[PDB]
């Protein structure tokens, strides 16, 4: 019912930016919340940045002033600018749809590495 | 709902040897709920087997269970000579049900039965009714047919008959066929004869007598 | 450790009886507890069920006329029978039931006898015998009610070769039975026979002659 | 607002014993219960005092979502005025019940094939359970007059038994995943609604 494509990691050093995108498509309740999650290693998986039903974005606290997400609804596509990237920001990124409420669904899961 | 088949009805088999008793179930079902029982003559069931395969505290080594989904096996390695008796199996949907049984019975060799018939007495023709008597003595195995021919006609639906236990010395059955009658319709025939046909007889065999002829 | 049931007896077709079943060494309110049957001759049939918190289940045979129940301050189950049916004729057990470890603990059971027939004492008949071989005679036990009955041969002298049957029901409502013997043929000539058959419910003592 | 979490039960990788049944409290969010209903799925789907088509247009003050893994011979067990091992010692509805009861069969996820022995029900208890009473006493049942002591054996019973599920069971046998909702609206403020 709902599938989610993520892209635009890799690697890059510190300072440098990178913007992940998850395009959903499928059958999306009007009621949905989009969020990007990271899974660094041996560690258990965080909220970065999602946007609230209210269209307001709300990001953790090690990414504010640094990460700008954004959802672009003609695409369904849900945007996670990062800028000034640092070391610890090194993990697997997951985008995560919430369906009606009801179910969710994760993307295969996106590295990043930031390292010189 | 869960219907249980026991196989077969009688096994015969003598002390020392192995008996394998059946228990299908008319469904898939849990083997956690399987348990047999035996039963010995005028005796309360005894439990030997719980969850297809656990022996109850205090039951002999040699009995065994097992089986899945719907077929379950009890299995005695050595057979003692208590342990000829009947066997059920047991199931439960929302409460218990009982497979029909099996009775484990002593093997012997083929023995014919003597054939005995007995015309009705005249104390009992002075009260109105006529039992004729048929008797199959001490035979083996169990399965015999008895037939009554009265003036040669065969006879349906007016006789019963009685079976002993199995003989505790010689282990042999023993048969007895009653014919009910009114003393007007005894007296309007002459020949009673009743027809025993037997695995341990090379023909049928029939003893009769004519009423009123010594 | 043991069940011990009772209350079973004579009652004619719908009519009504209350089993009762006396636990020691169980506490009957703290377990499921069944009512299990056995007709002569018959296999095993459940007839009814009762939870430890009071649920109850019941043979399709007997829903509408059977009520398990239990009182705890005497530790004793009941099986209320009511619209008594002849097929109902069966030894009734009670069995603690552990459901995945199987009924461990039954009692002896109590007889339960449905009939319209009214106490009779049996007629004895002999069964006369008919010459180097075996000869058999006995007596036909006939048209008696309730059972049970005993036959002994020679108030008890005679035993080798005798056969004393069960009882058939007659289509009458009453019971009818044979017991034989066969002997040496030569020794219907030096040997008398007689055949001791009581009937208990009825006070019945009869000792028949069995000569040709 | 607020999403409802109701995700959080339905997608949730392992499912409580039924003995020992989870339940998740929903209130101040919104959700779209056509989501839930329209995705087939579901050997289950019986509501009670409630239509489900009718459910985006109510509001509650709470909601409860139970869950848990029965026997799929035992779904029948979760609904009001019943009785059996579920419905009297490990999960029980009752009679003015408000809710729906959603079951599916998990036999991919829950069965194993040497047996899943990690779901359990209790087997033994004195009395019925509460409505919505929650037993998860390990004690030893003593069926009889003599304390057990902590020690299992003759009249003394561990109360719970293992569910054993292997993929090749009969259906009936089979586990099933249950979701009981609850519709809880006692006054101000009913929180929980549809879009
Ligand atoms: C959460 O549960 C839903 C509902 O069962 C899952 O969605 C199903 O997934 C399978 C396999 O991907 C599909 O064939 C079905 O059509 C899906 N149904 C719906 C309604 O979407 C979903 O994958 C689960 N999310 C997880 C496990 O992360």
């Amino acid at each position: 019912e709902v599938q989610l494509q993520e892209s635009g990691g890799g690697l890059v050093q510190p300072g440098g930016s990178l913007r992940l995108s998850c395009a959903a498509s499928g059958s999306i309740s009007t009621l949905n919340v989009m969020g990007w999650y990271r899974q660094a290693p041996g560690k258990q998986r965080e909220l970065v940045a999602r946007i609230t039903l209210d269209g307001r974005p709300e990001y953790a606290d090690s990414v504010k002033g640094r990460f700008t997400i954004t959802k672009d609804g003609a695409q369904s596509t849900l945007y996670l600018q990062m800028n000034n990237l640092k070391p610890e920001d090194t993990a697997v990124y997951f985008c995560k749809l919430e369906n009606g409420g009801f179910f969710y669904y994760w993307g295969q899961g996106t590295q990043v590495t930031v390292s010189s | 709902e869960i219907v249980l088949t026991q196989s077969p009805g009688t096994l015969s088999l003598s002390p020392g040897e192995r008996a394998t008793l059946s228990c299908r179930a008319s469904q898939s079902v849990s083997s956690s709920y399987l348990a047999w029982y035996q039963q010995k003559p005028g005796q309360a069931p005894r439990l030997l087997i719980y969850g297809a395969s656990s022996r109850a505290t205090g039951i002999p080594d040699r009995f065994s269970g097992s089986g899945s989904g719907t077929d379950f096996t009890l299995t005695i390695s050595r057979l003692e000579p208590e342990d000829f008796a009947v066997y059920y199996c047991q199931q439960y949907g929302s409460s218990p049900t009982f497979g029909q049984g099996t009775k484990l019975e002593i093997k012997r060799t083929v023995a014919a039965p003597s054939v005995f018939i007995f015309p009705p007495s005249d104390e009992q023709l002075k009260s109105g009714t006529a039992s004729v008597v048929c008797l199959l003595n001490n035979f083996y195995p169990r399965e015999a047919k008895v037939q009554w021919k009265v003036d040669n006609a065969l006879q349906s639906g007016n006789s019963q008959e009685s079976v002993t236990e199995q003989d505790s010395k010689d282990s042999t059955y023993s048969l007895s066929s009653t014919l009910t009658l009114s003393k007007a319709d005894y007296e309007k025939h002459k020949v009673y004869a009743c027809e025993v046909t037997h695995q341990g007889l090379s023909s049928p065999v029939t003893k009769s007598f004519n009423r009123g002829e010594c | 450790v043991q069940l011990v049931e009772s209350g079973g007896g004579l009652v004619q077709p719908g009519g009504s009886l209350r089993l009762s079943c006396a636990a020691s060494g169980i506490t009957v309110s703290s377990n499921y507890m069944n009512w299990v049957r056995q007709a002569p001759g018959k296999g095993l049939e459940w007839v009814s069920l009762i939870y430890s918190g009071g649920s109850t289940y019941y043979a399709d045979s007997v829903k509408g006329r059977f009520t398990i129940s239990r009182d705890n301050s005497k530790n004793t189950l009941y099986l209320q029978m009511n619209s008594l049916r002849a097929e109902d004729t069966a030894v009734y057990h009670c069995a603690r039931d552990l459901v995945v470890y199987g009924m461990d603990v039954w009692g002896q059971g109590t007889t339960v006898t449905v009939s319209s027939a009214s106490t009779k004492g049996p007629s004895v008949f002999p069964l006369a015998p008919s010459s180097g071989g075996t000869a058999a005679l006995g007596c036909l036990v006939k048209d008696y009610f309730p059972e049970p009955v005993t036959v002994s041969w020679n108030s008890g002298a005679l035993t080798s070769g005798v056969h004393t049957f069960p009882a058939v029901l007659q289509s009458s409502g009453l019971y009818s039975l044979s017991s034989v013997v066969t002997v040496p043929s030569s020794s219907l000539g030096t040997q008398t026979y007689i055949c001791n058959v009581n009937h208990k419910p009825s006070n019945t003592k009869v000792d028949k002659k069995v000569e040709p | 607002t607020n999403l409802c979490p109701f995700g959080e039960v339905f997608n949730a990788t392992r499912f409580a014993s039924v003995y020992a049944w989870n339940r998740k409290r929903i209130s101040n969010c919104v959700a779209d219960y056509s989501v839930l209903y329209n995705s087939a799925s579901f050997s289950t789907f019986k509501c009670y005092g409630v239509s489900p088509t009718k459910l985006n247009d109510l509001c509650f003050t709470n909601v409860y979502a139970d869950s848990f893994v029965i026997r799929g011979d035992e779904v029948r067990q979760i609904a009001p005025g019943q009785t059996g091992k579920i419905a009297d010692y490990n999960y029980k509805l009752p009679d003015d019940f408000t809710g729906c009861v959603i079951a599916w069969n998990s036999n991919n996820l829950d069965s194993k094939v040497g047996g899943n022995y990690n779901y359990l029900y209790r087997l033994f208890r004195k009395s019925n359970l509460k409505p919505f009473e929650r037993d998860i006493s390990t004690e030893i049942y003593q069926a009889g007059s003599t304390p057990c002591n902590g020690v299992e054996g003759f009249n003394c019973y561990f109360p719970l038994q293992s569910y054993g599920f292997q993929p090749t069971n009969g259906v009936g046998y089979q586990p099933y995943r249950v979701v009981v909702l609850s519709f809880e609206l006692l006054h101000a403020p009913a929180t929980v609604c549809g879009p």
